[PDB]
């Protein structure tokens, strides 16, 4: 598949000039990044106490991320049954975090 | 290694891993079809460069 | 659309039919002469990426 590449002369005239091509297959090798992340060994971004945009295990969405401690036994992701996340624990360590729309 | 391969219930399955060809599960039920089921279980086997 | 059978002088080409198909686009081309719409066009004989 591709895109065209279009010039104009104030967008008046309108004229294809080329394209550039893109081959892919889906799957999860390969990320893309916002900007060039440099230094970083292992690349994570978390803001707290106001609303975000946020990519979390896959799940998109938008709200307001505060940290909690709660004994939540068991996997890393909190769901609704409407699949949005309530919640998630980071992993690498027991510190939960809470998930609100804003 | 239970009768017919089963591994025990109540087994923790400290480094077992699902397999897959893409994405992952994290946190949920499914029916899966998974190389599960023993025919053997070799225990801290000795291999070494001479096996 | 014209066809030009004429050409010959003496119609053995009316023995082929020469014709569009309906095409890759989201209108039919006989159906352009009805009150269509658009910001812009441009028609050709050649190749043209994206059209
Ligand atoms: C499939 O996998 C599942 C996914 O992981 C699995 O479900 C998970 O099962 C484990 C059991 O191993 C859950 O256990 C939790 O343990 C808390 C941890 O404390 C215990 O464990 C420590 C480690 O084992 C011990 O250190 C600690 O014991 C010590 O302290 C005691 C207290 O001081 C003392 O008595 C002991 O002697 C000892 O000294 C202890 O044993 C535990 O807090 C936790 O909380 C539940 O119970 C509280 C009491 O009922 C509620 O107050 C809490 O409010 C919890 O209930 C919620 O979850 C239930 C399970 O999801 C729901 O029924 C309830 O409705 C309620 O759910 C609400 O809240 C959720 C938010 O908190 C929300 O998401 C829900 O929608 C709803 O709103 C609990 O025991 C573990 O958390 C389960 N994990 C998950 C993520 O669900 C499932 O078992 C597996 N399937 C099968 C077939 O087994
Ligand atoms: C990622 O995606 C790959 C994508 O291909 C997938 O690998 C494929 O896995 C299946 C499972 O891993 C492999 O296919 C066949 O599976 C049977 C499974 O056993 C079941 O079915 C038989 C038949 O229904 C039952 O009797 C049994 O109880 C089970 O229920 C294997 O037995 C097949 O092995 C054959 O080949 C061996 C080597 O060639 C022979 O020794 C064996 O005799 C088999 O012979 C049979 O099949 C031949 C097929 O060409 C046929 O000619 C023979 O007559 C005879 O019938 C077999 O392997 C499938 O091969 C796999 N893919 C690849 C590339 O090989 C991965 O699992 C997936 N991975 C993950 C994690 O998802
Ligand atoms: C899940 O939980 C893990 C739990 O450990 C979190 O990962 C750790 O994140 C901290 C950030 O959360 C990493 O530690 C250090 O972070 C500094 C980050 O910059 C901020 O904090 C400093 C704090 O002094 C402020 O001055 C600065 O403005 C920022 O606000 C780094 O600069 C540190 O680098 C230094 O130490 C390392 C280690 O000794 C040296 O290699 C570097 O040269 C340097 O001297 C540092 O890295 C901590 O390392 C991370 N944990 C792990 C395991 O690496 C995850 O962040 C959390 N998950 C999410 C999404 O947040
Ligand atoms: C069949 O014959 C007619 C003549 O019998 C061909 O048409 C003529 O071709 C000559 C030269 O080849 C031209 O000068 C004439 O002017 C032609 N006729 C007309 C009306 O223009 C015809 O092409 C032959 N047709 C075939 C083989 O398909
Ligand atoms: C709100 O966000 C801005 C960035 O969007 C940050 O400066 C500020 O500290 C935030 N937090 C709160 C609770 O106001
Ligand atoms: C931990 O939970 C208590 C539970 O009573 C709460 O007051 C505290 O703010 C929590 N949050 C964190 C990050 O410690």
């Amino acid at each position: 598949c591709n895109f065209p590449l279009e010039a104009t002369w104030h967008y008046t005239s309108y004229t294809i000039v080329g394209a550039l091509y893109v081959t892919w297959s889906e799957g999860n090798s390969i990320t893309g990044v916002p900007y060039p992340v440099s230094g970083i060994r292992e690349f994570s971004n978390l803001v707290l106490n106001n609303c975000t945009k946020y990519n979390i295990y896959d799940y998109v969405g938008t709200g307001i991320i505060r940290s909690s401690n709660q004994s939540l036994a068991g996997g890393i992701t909190y769901v609704s049954n409407s699949g949005n996340l309530l919640g998630f624990k980071n992993v690498s360590t027991g510190n939960i975090f809470i998930v609100t729309p804003c | 290694v239970q009768q017919d391969g089963r591994i025990p219930n109540g087994f923790p399955f400290n480094n077992w891993f699902l397999l897959t060809n893409g994405s992952t599960l994290v946190d949920g039920v499914s029916r899966l079809y998974q190389p599960l089921r023993l025919t053997c279980l070799w225990p801290v086997p000795g291999l070494k460069s001479s096996t | 659309y014209i066809y030009n059978r004429v050409k010959s002088g003496s119609p053995g080409d009316s023995s082929w039919h020469i014709y569009l198909k309906s095409g890759t686009c989201p209108f039919s081309f006989s159906k352009l002469n009805n009150f269509q719409k658009f910001k812009t066009i441009c028609f050709s004989t050649v190749e043209v990426p994206g059209s």
